[PDB]
């Protein structure tokens, strides 16, 4: 749940002289004192009680643990890393609202993809280096880099499908159906010489990834809400 | 262990009142404070807590703005501060000794009862009531005391000396126009009403009052 | 000054003065003999410690020698270097001043016991090494006697507030010009014409450049949430910004390539956007008649996405003029 | 915020039968070491919420083991064995699994017995509230259960519903029976007009509302 | 799975001075603080004895040998997988159009994420010359390739735009890349009669550029599976 975690971090305090049979360790309170605390300004302290342990099982362990549970305060990294970390994925579908003729849907979708990446590292170079989970940043961050490289192969399909003329390529009536008459009705298009009918069916292609997009970049809250 | 909460406080509206909560038998900077309210009518709300040993607050958001709250390590003392009191800010408070994710609240304070209002000490008014002249005679007679036009509370309506302890229903106070009002019934035979004598001794340690009048036959 | 750590690391000389009562002679039976240099570790010393000691030593680990005067008096000033944990405040970095404290007293001597008493008010600063960084505006030592839940007695403490402000020119060179002038590009993204095809690599290389510098501040300041540094702000804010002119530069570079082939231009778009919008940002499109209709309505679209453009560059500077002064003026006034 | 739900809002049961309070969360409350954090606590009248359960099962040291709890996810219970006298009051819940921390609705918690007729009364304005200026009809509706009660006021066959009066008072402990002290004020120019004053009583006991009235002009 | 070794044993007393016995042949880990990265699979140690030129006497030893499992799940998902996503680009830059005029920005950008995602790794493993990284060899073949991919991008566009005022096609060329080529790649072109020498030819020089794409889209696509499954698929089978 980083930035938003909350750490359970202990203090086993033993006497590595003397056993149970010599000395009896006590707690004189039950929580840690914080009659002279100076607030970090990072972590908040939550809870910090203490607790005396025996082993049933040893007759010669005895051990005081304290729990230090403390909550870090989110603002430093929500401001630093989470806000430009979706400033960066809502770009991950304007390059199928970039028209073909404008030659840089490869340059946009690259640098998304770059820029995705970078934060990942990042994120892996700040949490440590365990692999018992996942933080929730970085799991979300991984989806949205899956979803950039889907978005480039299909603005490279796209791409192709747009230079397309009757001089090299020639429509299969099965797309002059399915991309000229039926998807652009149910995208709500409405089309207003072949050359040009080339260039609508790649319009239409990417017209409807940028619905399937949105749908699955605004259920992709449910990926992001959940951790705070 | 124990909690100990400051005295009972009356405010006129828009004004501020400061409650203090003083923790004593355990360490004090260690435990959040948790302030919970109580409307007279019902259901308890938390307004919200503080750990003495740091800075650290939290706010119901329902209370955000409305309740401030501070700690003194010194004198192990909390203490919260409610801006802009209206009518619905009246209630009871409380303050709890909590741990998160362990210990619960397992010591509270007293109460401080906080009243807002604009009126003044008003003394009682006491108006015995007898039977209406139009009305049969039973084996079983009530008797009432009604008490009206009197502030602050509490009011303490009661028999002579606790002449009849039983079968006594002393119904909730309310506030008619600003001021709160009462009322008082006994069961009595009809036999011994006549021999025997009772009054209700009505009292009001606000204003200093004690009034006992009773009520005559019709 | 570690901003990151929230630590000062200081070299001073803890100077320390008391009487013995066992430690007095008469010179005159000793050769007029008035004062001698004995080991510390061979007698008594108070046990001064650093209180809000972090990353080093509490007390003094040096152990000098002493000097031991006729009349009991006894002088140790032993060196010490000492990591004392201060809070950073970074809200105006790299104009900032920060105020790193360090708490002396005795630790098992109560005020009865042993008192301290200031020497001087300021810290001494003869033997000073100017660091180049950082300029000592204020060091002062303030007597504090104070109860603690330990112990019933009272006990005293000095407490140095070492007031000092950083000298900005290192870093305003360093990171805040840069950032200016990436920040200057922000608005040419919209006086860029849509047929040069270069909008986006200008607008993408501007946020990526943002986004590497605010990183690079991260690793400077701290990581607390008490505060933010305008510097932050500024930079945040400006990708913010960046990121909504990236969407309205892929907005106006689909106006600017629709033809009526594949879309329609509806009236009340021409209406506003070749009447209204060009008349009252003074621009004047030319009185010219095309015979071609797909031409025509093709340069109708082109026009429709300068204007859209023009809006928004009128916008965005009006934005930055007023949110660079709304945010920076009125910490400059005091 | 975690909302927390229980049910009944009211739970009538005679003493020594066994009593269940449930507890509903718009959200699962466990937490990852495997413990959910849910109390109970009970508020006798007049006193400070008392800890009963936390963590679900866990019993705070003092309880008698009558009490029991259990449940998971976002359903949990309280269970009351052999109620007793001492066991009156109000069951709230409570979350101590995600910030802010909040509490349950409440469940009032009565005993139930056997019907009891309601007394009916009505007493005539007295004289020195006519010299002051004012009207104080009172109708008493003493030791009725259970509270199905209702009171309507048809003055001269007229219905009057605004500016009433509502008091009840909390279950007795000698009988264990409510009662009722719904009154209302009038005016001497607006007492005067009118003839007919009625104070119906509707009750279970008694479909047919009783008529307890009294005429101005005697 | 690494297997690091830990070799105890007295300095100078031999055999008959002072013997070590094994206390217990599996290192205790009843304390063990779980770490999070690594898994201990074994920790047996061992009782040797041997002679050393110094001395002539024996020595005996317990050699602890900790063989101990990665937990690949953290460098997985933070190397691993963005290698895979950059290698998913290789060869999308022959279905690119020459038109679009960005063949070069994609797999400029591929080369250097898969050069910028080696030099990563080489700051991991140590510096030695007995074994290569699978993971290496993989990024190293895949750069080469790509490297290749940039040549062929530049030797196509150089075909697609030329034009009969700077360039003269070969007859030969004509024939293979217009009537054999494109019959074997199931692409077929239209039967268009430009009246146009010019504007024909021109357009003959962009097909035989989307010939010669499409046999490298083909050829890629085939070493890029057959590279792939050749050098990872032996080692996952046992
Ligand atoms: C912080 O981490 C510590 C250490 O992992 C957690 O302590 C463990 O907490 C569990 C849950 O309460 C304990 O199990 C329970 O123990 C009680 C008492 O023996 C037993 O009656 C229950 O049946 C259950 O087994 C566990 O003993 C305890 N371990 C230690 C070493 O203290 C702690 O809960 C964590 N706290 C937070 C807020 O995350
Ligand atoms: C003793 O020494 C001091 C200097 O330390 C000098 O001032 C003084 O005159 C000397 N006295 C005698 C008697 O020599
Ligand atoms: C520095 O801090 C000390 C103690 O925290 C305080 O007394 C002093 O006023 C501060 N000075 C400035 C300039 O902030
Ligand atoms: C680990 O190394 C030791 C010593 O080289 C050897 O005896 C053992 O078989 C090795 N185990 C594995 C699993 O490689
Ligand atoms: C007696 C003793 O050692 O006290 C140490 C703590 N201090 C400095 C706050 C008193
Ligand atoms: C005798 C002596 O010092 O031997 C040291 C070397 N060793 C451990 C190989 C025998
Ligand atoms: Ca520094």
């Amino acid at each position: 749940h980083f930035p938003f975690d909350q750490q359970n971090c202990t203090m086993k305090f033993r006497s590595w002289t003397y056993d149970r049979t010599e000395i009896d360790l006590v707690l004189k309170s039950e929580v840690a004192s914080l009659d002279d605390f100076t607030p970090s300004g990072e972590w908040d302290i939550v809870a910090l009680p203490g607790r005396r342990n025996e082993n049933p099982d040893d007759s010669t362990y005895v051990d005081i643990t304290y729990d230090f549970i403390i909550r870090r305060k989110p603002l430093f990294y929500t401001i630093n890393l989470i806000i430009p970390c979706v400033l960066i994925t809502s770009l991950a579908i304007l390059v199928f609202y970039l028209p073909s003729d404008c030659g840089e849907k490869m340059t946009l979708c690259i640098s998304v993809l770059l820029a995705l990446t970078v934060f990942l590292l990042l994120i892996s170079k700040i949490v440590p280096p365990t692999s018992l989970d996942v933080p929730l940043v970085g799991k979300y961050l991984m989806f949205t880099m899956v979803l950039v490289t889907f978005s480039i192969v299909t603005s490279v399909c796209v791409l192709n499908v747009h230079h397309r003329s009757p001089t090299t390529h020639t429509m299969a009536p099965w797309v002059k159906v399915v991309f000229l008459e039926k998807l652009p009705a149910l995208l709500f298009m409405q089309q207003p010489s072949v050359s040009e009918d080339w260039k609508y069916v790649a319009m239409v292609i990417d017209r409807l990834f940028l619905w399937i997009f949105v749908f699955v970049c605004v259920f992709g809250t449910i990926g992001m809400f959940l951790q705070p | 262990v124990q909690l100990q909460q400051s005295g009972a406080e009356v405010m006129k509206p828009g004004a501020s009142v400061k409650i203090s909560c003083k923790g004593t038998g355990y360490t004090f900077s260690s435990y959040w404070i948790e302030w919970v309210k109580q409307r007279p009518g019902h259901g308890l709300e938390r307004i919200g807590e503080i750990l003495p040993g740091s800075g650290s607050t939290n706010y119901n958001e329902k209370f955000r703005g409305k309740a401030t709250f501070t700690a003194d390590k010194s004198s192990k003392t909390a203490y919260m501060q409610l801006s802009s009191l209206t009518s619905e800010d009246s209630a009871v408070y409380y303050c709890a000794r909590y741990l998160p994710y362990y210990y619960a609240m397992d010591y509270w304070g007293q109460g401080t009862s906080v009243t807002v209002s604009s009126a003044k000490t008003t003394p009682p008014s006491v108006y015995p009531l007898a039977p209406g002249s139009a009305a049969q005679t039973n084996s079983m007679v009530t008797l009432g005391c009604l008490v009206k036009g009197y502030f602050p509370e509490p009011v303490t309506v009661t028999w002579n000396s606790g002449s009849l302890s039983s079968g006594v229903h002393t119904f909730p106070a309310v506030l008619q126009s600003d001021l709160y009002t009462l009322s008082s019934s006994v069961t009595v035979p009809s036999s011994t009403w006549p021999s025997e004598t009772v009054t209700c001794n009505v009292a009001h340690p606000a204003s200093s009052t004690k009034v006992d009048k009773k009520i005559v036959p019709r | 000054v570690d901003e990151k750590n929230q630590m000062m690391t200081t070299n001073v000389w803890v100077k320390q003065e008391w009487h013995d009562y066992k430690l007095r002679w008469d010179p005159a039976d000793y050769e007029n003999v008035t004062s001698i240099r004995i080991p510390s570790e061979l007698i008594w010393r108070p046990d001064i410690v650093l209180y809000n000691n972090a990353d080093g030593d509490f007390a003094v680990t040096h152990l000098t020698k002493a000097h031991l005067f006729h009349d009991g008096r006894v002088q140790w000033t032993p060196p010490a270097i000492y990591k004392s944990s201060c809070s950073i405040d970074v809200t105006f970095f790299p104009f900032d001043q920060q105020n790193c404290t360090m708490k002396f007293g005795s630790w098992t001597y109560d005020k009865a016991k042993i008192d301290l008493v200031n020497m001087h008010s300021r810290v001494d600063q003869l033997d000073f090494w100017e660091s180049g960084e950082w300029v000592i505006v204020d060091a002062v030592g303030t007597y504090n006697t104070r109860k603690y839940e330990c112990c019933a007695e009272i006990y005293p403490d000095i407490t140095y507030a070492f007031v000092i402000r950083r000298l900005p020119l290192f870093y305003t060179i360093n990171l805040i010009i840069p950032c200016l002038l990436i920040s200057c590009l922000t608005v040419l993204v919209f006086y860029l014409p849509s047929e040069c095809g270069e909008k986006i690599t200008l607008c993408i290389s501007v946020l990526l450049s943002l986004t590497v510098f605010l990183l690079l501040i991260t690793e400077i300041i701290p990581s607390t949430s008490l505060v933010i540094p305008l510097i932050g702000e500024y930079l945040l804010f400006t990708m913010i910004f960046v990121t909504l002119s990236i969407v309205i530069t892929v907005f106006v570079l689909n106006v600017h390539h629709r033809s009526p082939r594949t879309h329609t231009m509806p009236t009340w778009v021409r209406r506003v956007f070749l009447d209204i919008v060009p008349r009252l940002l003074l621009m004047k499109r030319p009185s010219v008649v095309d015979t071609d209709f797909e031409r025509s309505v093709k340069e109708d679209w082109k026009y429709v996405a300068m204007v859209i453009d023009r809006i928004f560059l009128w916008m965005f500077i009006i934005v930055c003029l007023l949110g660079t002064v709304g945010l920076f003026l009125p910490p400059w006034l005091a | 915020d975690v909302l927390m739900t229980q049910t009944p809002l009211s739970l009538p049961v005679s003493l020594g039968d066994q009593a269940s309070i449930s507890c509903r969360s718009s959200q699962s409350i466990v937490h990852s070491n495997g413990n959910t954090y849910l109390e109970w606590y009970l508020q006798k009248p007049g006193q400070s919420p008392k800890l009963l359960i936390y963590k679900v099962s866990n019993r705070f040291s003092g309880v008698p083991d009558r009490f029991s709890g259990s449940g998971s996810g976002t359903d949990f219970t309280l269970k009351i064995s052999r109620v007793e006298a001492e066991d009156l009051g109000v069951y709230y819940c409570f979350q101590g699994s995600h910030v802010p921390w909040t509490f349950g609705g409440g469940t009032k918690l009565e005993i139930k017995r056997a019907d009891a007729a309601p007394t009916v009364s009505i007493f005539p304005p007295s004289s020195e509230q006519l010299t002051s200026g004012g009207a104080s009809v009172v109708c008493f509706l003493n030791n009725f259960y259970p509270k199905d009660i209702n009171v309507k006021w048809k003055i001269d066959g007229s219905e009057r519903q605004n500016g009433v009066l509502n008091s009840w008072t909390d279950q007795d402990s000698k009988d264990s029976t409510y009662s009722m002290s719904s009154t209302l004020t009038l005016t001497k120019d607006e007492y005067e007009r009118h003839n007919s004053y009625t104070c119906e009583a509707t009750h279970k006991t008694s479909t047919s509302p009783i008529v307890k009235s009294f005429n101005r002009n005697e």
